[PDB]
RNA sequence: UCAAG
């Protein structure tokens, strides 16, 4: 009646990708970790825009949306930052937000490409993943865009702008042995990259005793967080959710009795 | 009208890759080769760059409302 | 309001008597004036008679204090010089 | 004023006389999509009344091969009574017979 | 009619049940006394349903025969259609 | 116009209890836990860990409606065991598993880099 | 003309179409907006 | 002077006839606009055949 | 003119008296919601806030209504107005004096519509009585009306832009009328055909067929999750059908818990072999057909449209006839919830792999078409030689068309049968056709084998040009391709001429739909007007308004149409 | 069969085949307002006025027009209060 | 679209 | 009360009940300038 | 060949040219059922996209422009001449044909909420309001100015703070429903000061002013056009359709975590019910998904000309087999909620989906004690006028069949047009009645005692009075 | 007049 002891092997580790294999774990835990990658890893992204002048062809809310989708480096400052709801100060302060300011005007005849590099942050740690560049808008001569934006901490359950990952690849039982998916014609299906079978055999023989284990992961990052940091923060955040549940449950249990 | 940041299906930033894609096409790369070189691997991401129509240049052809 | 509430149990249909039309109509002497406006707005003995119905959503018709809701309207009569077949 | 009135109202005739006027001509151009604009410009309207439910004018005819789109017709009370030209179809402008 | 020689159905019709429950509920909403003890029931319609189950609704149904006569069946006398 | 705000999915509004424990009258030693402002993430882990316990006879989770944000978890335990005890022990076990996984993932990171 | 408020300006309303006393909210006039409903050329014809 | 005839857009007698796409842009008219419609009383009307 | 005003539709007589625009009514797009019960409807919050139901203040409910008054219009569970004893209406939006907010018995607070408020739900056209049913209100946080999928069949509504009308009764008397006469559970069975109106539909039907197969075995946790969505569960886990080696429940075992009470029913699956009943294995059915439910437990059988659909003797019909309307409502909802949560584990799909068939089957279809074209050629040559003999009562042209159509139809059906033989068990077209959720054998045949003959006005494609169908064909060509036979399937793709002929056939279908709507509407209105006042009097005679006796007893036996059932006399047929 | 038989009985009740049309339905001696709701309208009203016809007000449509409770179901009977039963029982409020 | 006895 | 001009894009202040004509171009199609008050846009 | 015709005199340039403009955008038209091509021809006219490149200059009522139009991945050759690539209307979407949660049943569609957040099928709605300062009246002048409650005897309690001095709201100001876009005042002749003549925003527009223009119209009076912009994020009521006649609303929106995911991590943007395909027989949709997968992997836009004979399903399947996927396009999916593999393999591929103009926000209406008509004193008609829904004659027949006489009475009398009249007992004709004076008298009888109150719909009173004006006497007698 | 069922 106790938790299984999981293990991890990291097959690949790059700047934008982490491949790891979690073994001796339940399927529910592995899928929940995959889910927390997507929806519950906090990141800093723009959520407040005040546009002073917008002569571009794109309307103001278009520019606001594009700005929000721009990833911002949140490697270490996101843990320090507090949610805007938690902060005592009214609206936004340096402890609860990061201020970005953008001023661009096209006076040259050539079209001016407003890029993420033109976004200027008051805090050095949070930068728009620049150290090409994301194109916010293109400006004709005589067109000007000036705006002021504040970035808040949040996770992807609120909005996809706070989604740390690009694509989380989750796969278990690479050669179908628990028969969780029943192929009508086993031969036609392409073999998995993790499959251990020889070319002749399409599926592994059915194992009734076996249960899902040795889950394979591939986490890719947008550059907002280090791909290792996404996994570590997801594990820590899920642990925090469970601990909060335990505290509230203890309160209810004691109060009822 | 303009290349979308963050490919819809997965979320990979694809807004920085439009000008590079056009330049690779000018370099006589095939569209598939350009997509491979840019690092777009999943067909969801390749859809974004391959099927994008850049209307913002046509919109920029018009003179500005205020000079 | 003092009148008791009743539900119609029989509807009797008949041709209106000309004498009954004369008695029932609030307008007396008929509609003598084609114009609807006299004294500026109201034309007595005209098409828009204050006694016939409430006008302008704020006035009260002469016959009753309708206030544009209570008054059901009141009929008027035109005395044709020579009789005309009803179609 | 005569030309402007007939275009604006959609009634083909004079202002005083609407008895011989034909309604339904000169509709406002649809600008929901470029396809809608193009199809509105290339449109045919059969004069048969919509109220009549006789089905002969509505059915697709063999002679509409290549002249009128077989698929594009409004569905409802005007099935087959409004038609769209095919892509290559060209209506004749007219010439003298001399 | 006389109380004897009642020819209508002993069972309460569905329309009678609907109108009796609605009318009794409207009366209960207007602070009419409730025959049945309520077990924390505040909605008037539910209290009317409880009364109907207990057959304590103080309404007598007058059923008009097509010949013009009427037969007065009390709600208690009628067998509930349920 | 009737769209709910995005923060409503995870933020408890004032006066809302994260966990409410209501016993089940139908069967002995069964309790029905209602978790507010939570989704399949927490529910599936808790149900799985409960199912691993030999003394837990029944364990399941249900989202009553996807548009609303609530989890209902039914736990039935054998006599000499309490459903609330099983819930607490499940949470402790999940926390232990996650902590061990964090330590081993950090070690793997350190080994992969410069090694 | 709110009966309890001598010389009270009644605010017009568009939702139900009535004039309402702003200090007490009494509806004076129930549905008295309804719909609420060339003079230059020639004259009356 | 005997009156005024409405002009269908981009026909031979319209101002937009024989104009390069840059010139159409300078007049704030789309190069891809098909034409074939009258602007009567400020609204574009199409004569259904 | 006065006569013009009164006479026409939308005049005073009909457009303003028989029907009229009404207050307390709302309309918006409808979208699905499997989680809502049959009687529940999901109302948006704005619609719920605008619509108000006046509540009389009683000593019982004075506190609750006082809280609602305090909340006001802005907060959603609030009160828009207060109606005093004098009839004075205090709009709470504009500032009411704190004295005005105080409530006493007899005041009427107009609260916003809340969960559990009975409403009437309508979809035009209102063809039958089931098109207006009383629904309980559940407020959900989006701007579309949400109704359960089973309730779509009475309304004839699908969620492709449809809309429905919501009417809120404003009095306790009319609310009770709706509650006890027109609620959805009360109108499960129609008196028109003494069949249930509503049945399991779409994903739930397709998945109930798969769930009830002999193959389906469920492990412990899956059974836990499925039982979680069963509302009437006793809390006791059924003993697994396979105790060892590993405890494994069966789909029928779980569905038996859904079945209400103790219901006995015997039905046959769609694929039931005809010879099975006579031969051995009649009771131990080899194909797991012959659905039998004993003591409310599914002993055997694969559920399908026949067992759980809208037909006489269905499991739902027997539930309504035996258990009652409330338990049947729970039955519908529980089937949907449990089966839809199992479908997450199993899943359903449609792909090109379903349309494609084996190479041998394609060759067989091609050979059938080849020999059919040869037979049509032989008939044509016989007609040209005048060897053909006219069928009695028919001209030679008519009999030639008859014989050619017979040959083409036989080839079409044979190719369709070959395609249907090719289908595997895993084929999803076959899953949906066998379950009865959607599609037909004809659609499979057209998808895989042969689209078929295109007929317009009951004949092959006519000679629109002079003596030829299209300019591409030769004059006086009565062959199969020329006159409209589409040899290719949809998957294979139609040749251009076949595309045009197929367009002609589809146009005929569209025109028929458009015409039938109007003509049927007129017929229905005339029937209703002729028979509107006829009713069963307390003499149980059926009399009109004039009191003339139409029938001495209703239906000649004085019984209602919903309670009756099909039965066999069993004394009539046997010999002496 | 009940629904078919009822239509057949209404059409053949009078002894002459009554078509479900304006002619057959309106010729039957129903109330003038009920005839007015179906097709002919104003002409029916004019004829009824000429001959001094009286509307019995027993029809459903006639009662619907005047806003009264219809004689249909839930309107067939008239409920009366039972004083003796009101006295009996526990009058808690 | 099927045959003469079926549908168009 | 500053109107931008369509033809020459030069702001001209126009008083109430004054003809709508841009000085320096004569064009009669004016646009009102963007308001000074600022609107918060959620990037969402 | 085997001799059929040896006297051909002309040849077709290409058979696909029989189709028109709207039917030419359909990919693989020959693989669909004919009514479905007909339906797509109508649906394509209602799709959203950039209608014209000069849309910023144009001030049109009801203009919708999509944020990120994309050209089809599977396109017809004849689309190039239609300029569909230049001005596309729709977005290629990863579509899974599966039954996930039952919210895609019937024709509804499950959409990815994370994709919607990233800009998927987002649009802008521009509405233009025109007003003209008319001085044509002899003593009436409709001057543009900001109305003042004290100065103007006629006014409304909606917000007037937005209006500037000119009476026109400045661009960039948010406007909620029932706000004053334009303020206009008609000088009132003093027969013996001001009847308000402002224009008010359509309810629930909730937009930001984009452009405000002041000109002189054809008549020479001052003309003002105001364009209001409203972004429209897709909701669970909006209507989405493919190019193969499959239309449906959005059943529900699931986030990327909840949506089913492939092993690569690709989650469908749109999930459509498998039950739509078989009855409708739109196989062109399936072939378009297969060709779209092949095109996205290969990097070349797929060719879907109607009649090709060089493009077959088998060839597309082999091409897809080269790129590492199942040849028929099926993919193994994992359940988002639990992570278990779905036993059936779901058919996933990119498909061009369109967004139609019909949206739930424009189609939602609720009425409760609103304004009434003048002639009938019945509720108004239409969403703009806060009109109630009509309780038609078919509806009343249904209610009669129910036996719900009192609900029928409420709906047809009490909810719509309640009214009271006074009728003489001696003669059925209505009688004059002064409630305030408390004197009730009947003309023609010289009788005051015998008068009875009758409750009837106002429409019935109007009917009886119109009968009386035709000399018919509808004598309603209580006896 | 044009769409929505
Ligand atoms: C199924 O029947 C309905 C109803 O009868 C109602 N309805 C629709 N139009 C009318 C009309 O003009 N007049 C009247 N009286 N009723 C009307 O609509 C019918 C079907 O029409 P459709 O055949 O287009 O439905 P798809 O099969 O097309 O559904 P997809 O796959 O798009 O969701
Ligand atoms: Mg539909
Ligand atoms: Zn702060
Ligand atoms: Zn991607
Ligand atoms: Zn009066
Ligand atoms: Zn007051
Ligand atoms: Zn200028
Ligand atoms: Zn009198």
């Amino acid at each position: 009646p106790y938790a299984n002891q999981p293990t991890v092997r990291i097959t690949e580790l790059t700047d934008e990708n982490v491949k790891f294999i979690i073994e001796n774990t339940d399927l529910a835990v592995a899928n929940s970790i995959r889910r927390v990658f997507i929806a519950e890893v906090p990141i800093i992204a723009i959520d407040w825009v005040q546009i002073d002048a917008n002569s571009s062809v794109l309307h103001d809310e278009f520019i606001a949306h594009r700005l929000g989708l721009i990833p911002l480096t949140s490697d270490d400052i996101v843990d320090k930052l507090q949610y805007s709801r938690d902060c005592t100060c009214e609206e936004f302060c340096p402890e609860c937000s990061v201020e970005f300011t953008l001023d661009v005007r096209c006076n040259e005849d050539q079209t001016r490409h407003v890029t993420s590099r033109d976004l200027i942050s008051n805090s050095p740690r949070v930068i728009p993943v620049t150290s090409d560049d994301i194109l916010i808008v293109k400006l004709r001569k005589g067109q000007e865009l000036r705006l002021r934006a504040y970035a808040k901490k949040g996770f992807g359950k609120e909005h996809a702008k706070w989604n740390p990952t690009a694509g989380v690849a989750f796969e278990y039982d690479p050669d179908n042995a628990l028969r969780h998916t029943v192929y009508p014609k086993p031969e036609e299906w392409p073999k998995s990259e993790y499959s251990e079978l020889d070319e002749d055999e399409s599926q592994a023989p059915y194992d009734p005793n076996g249960k899902p284990e040795r889950f394979y992961y591939n986490v890719e990052s947008c550059g907002s967080l280090r791909p290792e940091t996404i996994v570590l923060s997801a594990l820590s955040g899920l642990k925090k959710k469970l601990s909060d549940l335990q505290t509230q449950l203890s309160h209810e249990i004691q109060s009822d009795v | 009208m303009i290349i979308p940041v963050r490919c819809f299906t997965c979320g990979k930033i694809v807004g920085n890759k439009w000008e590079a894609y056009l330049g690779l096409l000018q370099a006589e790369y095939t569209e598939g080769d350009a997509l491979d070189a840019l690092g777009l691997k999943r067909y969801c991401c390749r859809r974004m760059l391959l099927a994008h129509v850049d209307l913002i240049e046509k919109l920029l052809n018009y003179a500005p409302l205020e000079k | 309001s003092a009148c008791p509430l009743r539900t119609i149990k029989r509807v009797q249909f008949g041709v209106l008597s000309p004498d009954e039309l004369k008695r029932m109509s609030v307008t007396e002497g008929g509609i003598k004036y084609p114009e609807t406006t006299e004294g500026g707005r109201p034309k007595l003995g005209g098409l828009m008679d204050p006694r016939q119905g409430v006008i302008e959503r704020t006035g009260r018709c002469q016959t009753c204090a309708g206030n544009m809701t209570e008054c059901p309207g009141h009929f008027g009569h035109i005395e044709l010089a020579k009789p005309v077949f009803h179609v | 004023d005569g030309l402007k009135y007939s275009l604006a109202t959609g009634n083909w005739g004079d202002q005083k006389k609407a008895h011989q006027a034909r309604a339904g001509v000169s509709q406002v151009l649809n600008r929901l999509t470029f396809a809608s604009t193009l199809s509105h410009l290339r449109r045919l309207n059969s004069p048969i009344g919509r109220d009549g439910k006789l089905a002969k004018p509505r059915q697709l005819h063999n002679t509409l091969w290549g002249m009128v789109c077989p698929a594009e017709t409004p569905e409802g009370h005007a099935v087959g009574l409004v038609k769209n030209l095919a892509l290559m179809a060209y209506i004749s402008v007219g010439s003298q017979p001399s | 009619q006389a109380n004897q020689k009642r020819i209508t159905t002993p069972y309460m019709t569905k329309y009678e049940r609907a109108r009796v429950l609605g009318t009794r509920a409207l009366q209960i909403a207007m602070c009419a006394p409730v025959m049945v003890e309520l077990e924390g029931e505040t909605d008037p319609l539910l209290i009317a349903m409880k009364e109907l189950k207990a057959r304590k609704i103080p309404i007598i149904i007058r059923r008009y025969l097509p010949d013009g006569s009427y037969e007065d069946w009390g709600v208690d006398e009628l067998i509930i259609s349920d | 116009m009737n769209a709910p705000p995005a923060f409503e999915s995870f933020l408890l509004f004032e006066g809302e209890k994260k966990i409410t424990i209501n016993k089940d009258t139908k069967v002995p030693n069964a309790c029905l836990f209602t978790i507010n402002k939570e989704d399949h993430t927490l529910g599936n882990i808790i149900k799985s860990q409960l199912l691993k316990d030999p003394q837990v006879l029944f364990a399941g989770y249900k989202v009553p409606h996807p548009l609303e944000h609530k989890i209902i978890i039914r736990v039935q335990t054998t006599p000499d065991y309490s459903p609330q005890e099983a819930f607490t022990n499940a949470i402790t076990d999940l926390i232990s598993e996650l902590s061990l996984l964090e330590e081993r993932f950090r070690v793997a990171i350190k080994d992969k880099q410069e090694g | 003309t709110c009966p309890n408020h001598p010389d009270a300006i009644l605010v017009e309303d568009y939702r139900a179409g009535d004039m309402i006393c702003p200090e007490c909210g009494l509806v004076v006039g129930d549905r008295v907006i309804d719909v609420g409903s060339n003079p230059l050329l020639s004259d009356g014809d | 002077f005997i009156g005024k005839i409405p002009i269908m857009l981009r026909s031979t007698y319209c101002l937009l006839n024989g104009l390069t796409d840059r010139d159409l842009c300078e007049l704030n008219e789309c190069p891809l606009d098909p034409g074939g419609y009258f602007i009567i009383n400020g609204s574009e009307k199409v004569l259904i055949a | 003119s006065l006569k013009q005003r009164l006479k026409g539709k939308e005049g005073r007589v009909r457009g303003n008296l028989m029907g009229k625009r009404v207050d307390f009514s709302a309309r918006t797009v409808i979208t699905p919601d499997p989680n809502l019960s049959i009687d529940q409807v999901g109302v948006p919050r704005s619609i719920a806030a605008n619509m108000t139901f006046a509540e009389i203040v009683t000593p019982f409910n004075i506190d609750r209504l006082q809280e609602l008054v305090r909340r006001g219009n802005s907060q959603y569970p609030g009160a828009k107005y207060i109606i005093r004893d004098n009839g004075d209406r205090i709009d709470l939006r504009f500032h009411p004096k704190p004295s005005d907010l105080h409530l006493q018995t007899g005041y009427k607070v107009e609260r916003h519509m809340c969960d559990g408020d009975i409403v009437i739900f309508n979809r035009q056209p209102t063809l039958h009585k089931m098109s207006m049913m009383g629904h309980r209100v559940r407020i959900l946080p989006w701007s579309t009306f949400r109704l359960n999928l089973s309730v779509t069949t009475p309304y004839n509504a699908d969620f492709d832009g449809d809309e429905m009308n919501l009417h809120l009764p404003q009095s306790l008397e009319t609310r009770a009328e709706i509650q006890e006469l027109a609620m959805v559970p009360r109108m499960i069975v129609t008196p028109q055909s003494n069949r249930p109106v509503m049945g399991i539909v779409q994903d739930t039907l397709t998945a109930v067929r798969k769930f009830t197969k002999r193959d389906v075995f469920l492990e412990r946790g899956e059974v836990m999750n499925l039982l979680m969505f069963l509302s009437t569960w006793d809390g006791k886990v059924p003993q697994p059908a396979i105790l060892k080696p590993r405890p494994l429940w069966t789909g029928k075992q779980i569905f038996s818990l859904i079945i209400p009470g103790h219901i006995n029913c015997i039905r046959t699956h769609s694929t039931h072999p005809d010879d099975e009943d006579s031969g051995p294995y009649k009771h131990i059915s080899p194909g797991d057909t012959k659905v039998v439910v004993e003591n409310g437990e599914l002993i055997m059988g694969i559920l399908c449209k026949k067992s759980l659909g809208t037909s006489a003797g269905s499991l739902v019909h027997i539930s309504y006839l035996e258990m009652g309307h409330d338990i049947t409502r729970l039955f519908y909802s529980n089937i949907q919830t449990v089966i839809n949560n199992w479908l997450l584990i199993e899943g359903h799909t449609i792909g090109i792999g379903d349309s494609i068939a084996d190479s041998k089957t394609y060759q067989d279809i091609q050979n059938t078409i080849k020999k059919a074209k040869q037979d049509v050629i032989e008939v044509i040559e016989k007609a040209h030689n005048n060897e053909l003999e006219p069928t009695p009562g028919n001209t030679l042209r008519q009999t030639f068309e008859n014989q050619v159509n017979r040959i083409l139809n036989d080839a079409r059906d044979k190719t369709g049968s070959s395609a249907q033989k090719s289908l595997s068990e895993y084929n999803n077209f076959k899953s949906m056709v066998v379950s009865g959720a959607k599609g037909s054998k004809i659609n499979i045949s057209q998808v895989i084998a042969v689209v078929g003959q295109q007929n317009v006005e009951g004949k092959r494609i006519p000679f629109g040009f002079k003596h030829r169908t299209l300019p591409h064909f030769i004059k006086d060509d009565y062959g199969p391709e020329s006159r409209g036979f589409v040899e290719n399937s949809y998957l294979a793709g139609l040749t251009p001429t076949e595309f045009f002929f197929h367009a002609m056939g589809g146009r005929e279908g569209l025109i028929d739909t458009a015409v039938k709507t109007a003509e049927t509407g007129y017929i229905q209105r005339r029937l209703i007007k002729s028979m509107e006042s006829v009713m069963v009097k307390y003499d149980a005679t059926v009399r009109n308004s004039i009191n003339q006796v139409v029938q001495l007893r209703y239906g000649e036996d004085g019984l209602a149409g919903e309670s009756v059932e099909f039965q066999n006399l069993a004394t009539l047929k046997p010999s002496n | 069969y009940r629904h078919l038989a009822l239509l057949c009985d209404t059409m053949t009740c009078r002894g002459h085949l009554m078509a479900i049309t304006r002619h057959g339905v309106n010729r039957q001696d129903t109330g003038p307002l009920m005839k007015c709701s179906f097709e002919e309208t104003v002409d029916v009203l004019m004829e009824a006025a000429a001959h001094g016809e009286s509307d019995p007000m027993k029809g459903v449509s006639e009662n619907i027009m005047l806003g009264q409770l219809a004689p249909a179901g839930t309107g067939c009977f008239d409920l009366l209060l039972d004083a003796e039963k009101c006295k009996y029982g526990m009058e808690i409020p | 679209i099927w045959g003469i006895g079926c549908n168009p | 009360m500053i109107y931008i001009c369509g033809e020459c894009h030069t702001e001209n202040e126009i008083k109430s009940r004054d003809p709508i004509r841009c000085r320096e171009c004569g064009y009669r199609i004016m646009y009102k300038k963007r308001t000074k008050r600022l609107v918060v846009f959620d990037a969402r | 060949e085997v001799a059929y015709c040896s006297t051909y005199t002309h040849c077709e340039i290409h058979p696909s040219m029989i189709l028109g403009v709207c039917a030419s955008i359909i990919p693989f038209p020959d693989h669909n059922q004919s009514p479905r091509n007909t339906y797509q021809s109508a649906m394509g006219k209602q799709a959203m996209g950039v209608y014209i490149t000069n849309f910023h200059v144009r001030m049109d009522t009801l203009a919708h422009v999509l944020y990120y139009p994309q050209k089809p991945l599977v396109t017809t050759r004849s689309m190039e001449y239609l300029r569909f690539r230049e001005l596309p209307a729709g977005i290629n979407s990863i579509v899974a044909i599966a039954s996930y949660t039952g919210y895609n049943q019937e024709d509804s569609v499950i959409m990815n909420r994370s994709a919607v957040d990233r800009g998927f099928f987002r649009s802008v709605f521009y509405r233009s309001y025109k007003e003209q300062e008319s001085k044509k009246g002899f003593d009436q002048e409709e001057v543009f100015e900001k109305p003042t409650r004290e100065t103007c005897q006629g006014m409304r309690h909606a917000i007037y703070d937005k209006l500037d001095d000119d009476g026109l709201i400045a661009p960039g100001v948010r406007v909620s429903g029932d706000d004053v876009i334009i303020g206009k005042t008609v000088t009132l002749p003093e027969n013996e000061t001001k009847r308000d003549c402002s224009t008010f925003l359509r309810t629930s527009e909730t937009g930001i002013v984009d452009q405000v223009m002041v000109t002189l119209n054809q008549e020479g009076y001052k003309f003002c056009k105001i364009r209001v912009r409203s972004v429209r994020i897709p909701q669970i009521g909006d209507k989405f359709a493919s190019r193969h006649g499959q239309k449906g609303t959005c059943g529900i929106q699931y986030r990327q975590e909840d949506m089913p995911f492939t092993c690569e991590g690709i989650t469908p943007d749109i999930i459509i019910n498998p039950h739509a395909i078989p009855s409708r027989m739109t196989i062109g949709h399936l072939i378009e998904c297969l060709q779209g997968k092949v095109s996205a992997n290969k990097g070349e836009i797929g060719d879907a000309t109607p009649f090709n004979d060089a493009v077959n399903v088998q060839k597309i399947s082999n091409l897809l087999s080269d790129y590492g996927y199942h040849l028929r396009g099926n993919e193994v999916l994992y359940n988002g909620f639990t992570g278990r593999k779905i036993t059936s393999q779901i058919f996933i591929g990119p498909t061009y989906y369109q967004r139609l103009k019909h949206m739930v926000d424009d189609k939602i209406h609720s009425r409760a004690r609103g304004p009434i008509q003048i002639l009938n004193r019945q509720p108004m008609e239409g969403r703009s006028r806060d009109g109630g829904l009509r309780f038609g004659e078919m509806e009343r027949d249904c209610q009669i069949a129910h036996g719900a006489a009192q609900f029928l009475r409420e709906r047809l009398f009490e909810a719509s047009d309640p009214y009271q009249v006074h009728v003489c007992n001696l003669c059925g004709i209505m009688a004059i009645a002064n409630t305030r004076t408390h004197t009730y008298e009947c003309r023609g009888c010289r009788n005051k005692t015998q008068i009875s109150l009758v409750r009837m719909p106002y429409a019935c009173k109007l009917l009886f009075q119109e009968l009386m004006s035709m000399s018919i006497a509808p004598r309603m007698m209580s006896v």
